[PDB]
Parts: structure tokens; sequence; C-alpha cells
């Protein structure tokens, strides 16, 4: 039933993590 | 306790002391009050977790007393009060693996020497493998030491008491103990993978297990063959890598020299070919004889 | 006995799933 | 009908009390503003209009296998404590005296798994 | 309780093979009795000696066994269906006093063999959920005992 | 025919202008159930012969606001859902939420029907 919205939430969540590791590694 | 344990181990390294400790753990463990059982399993846990390996390997009755303590410790896992059962199970977790290896070596020594108590110890050891499997409670070096010990108990033709209250000769009976060990062996290879080929260690050990599994099991009035058919079906159902690795030696010994064992026989030959690339020459031909046996041992 | 009947049942499934195991051209 | 509905459609129908074209004015004082087609659909189920026929038309405008909504294991029976504690408790007004009357007309067997078929059979005994 | 307290193993082996043969024919008898005579307990009395004989052992060397054969005949006793050793078994599970040792034997049996198929374990878990459905049907006020007995 | 054309949409806005005469944009508490009683034409639905969908739509109209008002952007989308086949013309998030709502509202109308049947047994016995 509600296993769809969590996927888009974790997608934007891992988008925020890859933005953060991209801003701090360089 | 950290101060008390080498003093108590110095006490039990002397005569007259093991009898007193034997009666103490008998009156503590076999009590009709469950709090005495509770306090006995905690105290034997605290002796077990403060032990060493090489410090015990010189005295005989020290090893016997620690073996009886360990077997009562394992016996309390299945006690009738659930609190002592769950406490022994959870308190078995908090033991450092060298102490459990030393306890298993003491128990294997007491299995090696004492004769009349081999029924119970295997049951305890099965519980040990069922609970603490990261330590090699059963391994191939263990089986080759027991193979040479049953050879010295078979091909050759005390004073201590029996630890059966801890729970409570050349043709048949030693061979029945051998059969019992075969059933424990089939349970072992059904349970775990035990990759002796992943390391260069235990290659000669596993090799010795297959060789002597061929030699002493290869004389159609024995109890070993039906249990081997009863076990190898679950072996092939659960294991694949060692299962394929051991298949051709299973079919070499199938008729090397009966209703329900025929039922397990056909179940065996049902799971020989379900996922297994058997396809060789001079061996597959005997499957033709097998369907000949579909009109031979039925006729 | 039903044991022999189930033996022919499992030889039946044995050949039904894969003909190459038993009598491909034999 | 219930006495709320009886009194409500009484005070709805005693204002323009027969005839044909007064039905729309009674319903307009009652709230709707229907069509001619809706009117003739009401009169085509049976111009003359009376009080109980009007009551039935308005009500029209607004068994054994039923208990299988409240049964899960499919054995044909439902536990007496569970059936009681969801019948008298889950909402509207089912007081303790009249649900004791219901349990004594439903659990004459008394086994612990009330046979709702037996219940319905006594219900239509009349 | 006396022909299984009969300490000879092989007579009990005969009796449990008789039990298995009557266990093979538990579905033929819906029209096999006399027509009209349909209109006009064995489980709980035997599982205890089954685990008792499991505990017992003897040095059988003449192509016979004690624990192993009893293991295989209990397997064949339940190789049919986990629910046919539950639907004829949950009828006799209402005595708490006895139920404590009952669940204790049921622990010891899978403690003994240890290697078992996983479909029966998942379907037993499903039948524990069915037990919870029965709990919904019969809430009472208890629970700590049931959740300890399960957990 | 599968979707509402301009004639059916024109009929819906004529019946909306004719049922809402007081000109503010809302439908009040007293006249939400009287809205679908006179829909005829190409969307011909009667008081009889379609009772299951009648009670289903009747429960769909009083669930999203917990009684009271329904606005000019809710009811036409729900009828637009109900007037088309939703098995092959809908996407996966919307279809899955739609079937979950359909299942839970079917369960709720089963509870409502067995509850009013229990009321009917109360008035039948007593």
């Amino acid at each position: 039933e509600d296993s769809e919205i969590k996927m888009i939430q974790e997608k934007k969540e891992q988008a925020e993590m890859k933005r953060k590791v991209q801003e701090e590694e360089l | 306790s950290s101060l008390a344990v080498p003093l108590l181990l110095h006490a039990l390294s002397l005569p007259h002391g093991a009898d007193i400790f034997w009666t103490i753990i008998n009156g503590n463990f076999n009590s009709k009050d469950w709090k005495m059982r509770f306090e006995a399993v905690e105290k034997v846990a605290v002796i077990c977790r403060f032990l060493d390996i090489h410090s015990v390997t010189k005295n005989h009755l020290l090893k016997y007393s620690l073996a009886h303590a360990f077997c009562c410790f394992l016996t309390a896992v299945e006690d009738v009060n659930p609190a002592v059962a769950t406490r022994a199970g959870l308190l078995l977790d908090t033991i450092k693996r060298p102490a459990l290896q030393g306890l298993c070596l003491c128990l294997d020594f007491q299995f090696d020497t004492v004769v009349k108590d081999r029924p119970t110890i295997l049951s305890k050891l099965l519980l040990l493998h069922f609970l603490k499997q990261d330590i090699p409670a059963l391994s191939w070096e263990f089986f080759v030491n027991r193979f040479e010990t049953l050879s010295l108990e078979a091909q050759l033709h005390k004073s201590v008491r029996s630890l059966r209250d801890s729970v409570k000769e050349d043709a048949g009976i030693d061979h029945q103990t051998v059969h019992q060990l075969i059933t424990v062996l089939m349970k072992f290879m059904a349970k775990d993978e035990s990759s002796a080929e992943s390391d260069i260690s235990s290659a000669k050990a596993f090799n010795t297990v297959k060789r002597h599994l061929y030699v002493l099991l290869g004389m159609r009035l024995s109890t070993c063959f039906n249990a081997f058919i009863a076990g190898i079906a679950q072996v092939m159902d659960y294991n694949i890598n060692l299962g394929k690795h051991l298949l051709p030696l299973v079919v070499q010994v199938l008729k090397y020299c009966k209703p329900h064992i025929r039922q397990m026989w056909l179940k065996a030959l049902l799971v020989i070919l379900y996922k297994y690339p058997y396809r060789d020459c001079d061996i597959s031909k005997i499957l033709l004889h097998l369907i000949h046996i579909t009109v031979n041992t039925l006729n | 006995e039903e044991t022999l009947g189930l033996a022919i049942v499992v030889l039946s499934t044995f050949i039904h799933l894969s003909p190459d195991l038993a009598a491909p051209l034999l | 009908l219930t006495e709320e509905q009886i009194a409500e459609f009484k005070e709805a129908f005693s204002l323009f009390d027969i005839t044909t074209k007064e039905l729309g004015t009674v319903m307009r004082s009652l709230g709707q503003n229907p069509t001619e087609a809706e009117l003739q659909d009401m009169i085509n189920e049976v111009g003359t209009i009376d009080f109980p026929e009007f009551l039935t038309m308005m009500a029209r405008k607004m068994i054994r296998e039923a208990f299988r909504v409240f049964d899960k294991d499919g054995n044909g029976y439902i536990s007496a404590a569970e059936l009681r504690h969801v019948m008298t408790n889950l909402g509207e007004k089912l007081t303790d005296e009249e649900v004791d009357e219901m349990i004594r007309e439903a659990d004459i067997d008394g086994d612990g798994q009330v046979n709702y078929e037996e219940f319905v059979q006594m219900m239509t005994a009349k | 309780m006396s022909e299984f307290h009969h300490p000879e193993t092989v007579q009990r082996l005969n009796a449990v093979l008789k039990f298995h043969t009557l266990w093979r024919f538990r579905y033929q008898v819906w029209p096999r009795m006399e027509e009209g005579a349909q209109q006009i307990a064995c489980i709980c009395a035997a599982v205890l000696p089954i685990v008792h004989l499991m505990e017992d052992g003897e040095v059988r060397e003449d192509g016979v066994a004690v624990s192993a054969v009893a293991q295989q005949v209990l397997w064949n006793c339940l190789i049919e269906d986990p629910s046919t050793v539950l639907r004829h078994f949950l009828e006799k599970l209402t005595i708490s006093n006895r139920q404590d040792e009952l669940m204790y034997m049921l622990r010891k049996l899978l403690l003994n063999i240890g290697d078992f198929p996983a479909q029966t374990s998942h379907i037993l878990f499903n039948y524990l959920v069915g037990l919870i459905m029965y709990f919904v049907r019969t809430p009472c006020e208890w629970g700590m005992d049931a959740i300890s007995a399960t957990l | 025919d599968q979707l509402l054309s301009y004639n059916d949409l024109r009929h819906f806005q004529i019946i909306w202008n004719m049922v809402d005469d007081k000109r503010e944009g809302v439908i009040p508490t007293f006249r939400v159930k009287f809205l679908l009683r006179l829909l005829r034409g190409r969307l011909e639905v009667d008081l009889d012969k379609d009772k299951l969908l009648f009670k289903h739509m009747c429960y769909e109209m009083e669930r999203l606001h917990n009684g009271g008002d329904v606005t000019f952007h809710d009811v036409l989308s729900m009828l637009s859902y109900r007037s088309v086949d939703i098995r092959k013309s809908l996407q996966l998030e919307e279809l899955l939420a739609r079937e979950q709502l359909e299942y839970t509202i079917e369960e709720e109308v089963a509870k409502q029907t067995i509850r009013m049947w229990l009321k009917k047994c109360l008035k039948r016995i007593r």
C-alpha cells in the first residue's frame, strides 16, 4: 500500500547525502 | 571470583577434593528447590568463564571435575523451570571462546578415557553444536581423533564414578557406538557447510574421514546403512557444494557388497539427480542396472 | 503398497521435468 | 417507520395536504427542488397522494451469510464473549439489559462458539 | 501408558508401526461405516511416549535401532501435513498444568533433531498467527504465559 | 460513452446550478444526500436495481469531510473516477491507493450494513 512514497523519500534523502559528500570532499 | 578461581583450581588439583566438589554440585544441581539450581548454574558459569586452556592439561581429576561442571552446565539448558533454561542459554553467550575450547577439549578427553558414559555425552555435544557453533564444537580434526580412538577401542583385541547422575565388545556394541557417531556425522554435514577445502588446513582430516568412511562402511546385517540412507537425503537437500563433492563416493558404496529402507532408498535415488551434474562414463551405465534392479530386487 | 506407486510417481516427475536425464534417445 | 421519520415527514406532509402538483411544493419545503422526470418516476412506482405512500416513497429514495463479515476462521460459529463485546460496545446504543436479552436469545446452546444460524432461526420464528 | 511403559523397545516399535498404519487410513471412513449409523484422543496419549522413547536408547545391532527409527517414524507421522498434526492436536491443548510439560517436550524434540525443512517452520509461524486469531476470538485477560510459551 | 462528454458535463452544471440556488459556492449539511437522486439521461441511475453502488456512492460522499460540506472540486472528480473503467486506464500509485480505498470502504459499508441489520434485530425483538 505505502511502499511507494518511501522510495521517493529515500531517493531525495540519498540525493541530499550525495550533495553533502560532494560539497565536503573537494 | 577473579581472585578465587586459581585458588579453587589449586584445591581441585589434589586428592579428596573432587569428591567434595562432586557432592556439592550434586546437592546444588539435583535439588528440589529451583533457586539452588539457579545458583548452581550461575556459579558454574563463573568458574567456566575464568578458566584457561593450558593450565588444566596436567591433572586428570581436575579435568574430570571441570568436565562434570561443564556437562551439568550444558544439562541446565533444558531444565524444567524456564528461568534456569533461559539463563543457561543466555549465560552461555558470555563465555570467551578459548575457555569453551578448553572445556570441549576436557570433555573430549573424558569421552576418550571413560567407557560406559558415551550415551549421554554425545547428546550434550549435540546441544553444544546446536547452541555455540562458532567455536568448533565439531570439526574434522575432532572426527579424526575420534576415528583413531574408536580404532583403538575396536582393533585392540578405571576408578572414577559415572556422571550419569549429571543428567539423571568387538562385533556389535562398539560398532553401534560407531553407528551413533555416523548419525552425528550426518547431522553435522547436514547442518553446516564446513568448508575444509577453503583452507589448506583440515584437508588430510576430511580426506581421512572420506577414506575411513569408505573402509569401515563398505555384511548386510548392520544398522549403519539404513541410517546413512536416512541421513544423506537431508544432506543432499541442504548442502550443495560438499554434497556434489561427496556424491560419487555415495553411489560407489550403494551396493558395494526391506520396505521402509527401500522407501528411503528411492528417496535417495530421487535426490541424486535433482540439481546435480552426475554425467560421467562407466558409472551412469549402472543406472541401467538400477532400472534392472527395478525388475531385479522387486523380482 | 503405495510406496511402489509413489516410486513410479517420482520416476514420472523425474522424466516429465527433464527427458535428458532418463532415456533421451535410449 | 421510526417515530423521528414519522413525525418529520408528518410535519413535512401536513403543510400542503389528493392532488399532483403539490408534491414538488412539499418537497421544496422539505429541501429538494426536483424535476418533472423525478416526479413522474416517483408516481411511476405506484395524481393521488396519501400519507403512508409518501412515507414509503421517501424511505425508498433514501441475512444468514451476513455474520461472515464478523467471522474469520470459517467454522460457522463466533465466540460468545467476542460477539458480545463487539455487539454492545462498537458504537450506538446497545444497553446491558437488552444485550443480556440478546445473549439469552442467542446463546441457549452456551458452548462458547454461538451458532448465529440458530440465532437467525429463532429470530424469524414469529 | 502401560504397553508404552512396557520397557521392551521393539514391542513399542510394533505398536507405533500399527499406529502409523492406522494413521495412513484416517480419511477413508466417512462413507465406509454403515449408512444411517452416521445419523442414527489418540494423539496426546502417544506423543509423550514418543519423546520418552526418543530419550531412551538401547544397543540394537541386528539391523534395528531405538532413537533413529523412532525419529524416522515420527517424521513419517508428520511428513503428511503440519496441520494434520495440529488440527487433531489443538483439540487437546486446554490443560495449562499439562501444557507446561507439553511445550517443554515440543522444545526438546526440535532440540534433539535440529535439522528440519523451512516450509513447516514458516507455516507453524503462520499457525501461531492463527493462534493469535483465536486470541482475538477469546481475549480473556491472560497473555504473559502465552507470550513466554511462544517466545 | 466511457467518459463524460460536454452534454453530460452541461447536465451536471445545470443540476448543480439548480440544486445550489443561494449563490456562495457550497452545499450545506441538509442537502448533500439529495444531489444524486435525480440524475437521469445518459447517466441514468434509479432508486432500484443498482442498490450496491447506491450505498457505495452514499458512503463515498460522507467520508472525506466527516459530514457537512462538499465543495465544487471534489464530487465531480469522484464521479469522474466512478464513471470510467479503472482497470486499464489508471496508473500504479493512483490505482493502488484507489484499490486500498475501495477495499476499506467496502469493508466499512459491510460494517455499516451489519450494524443497521443489528439495529433492525433490536427493533424486531423488542
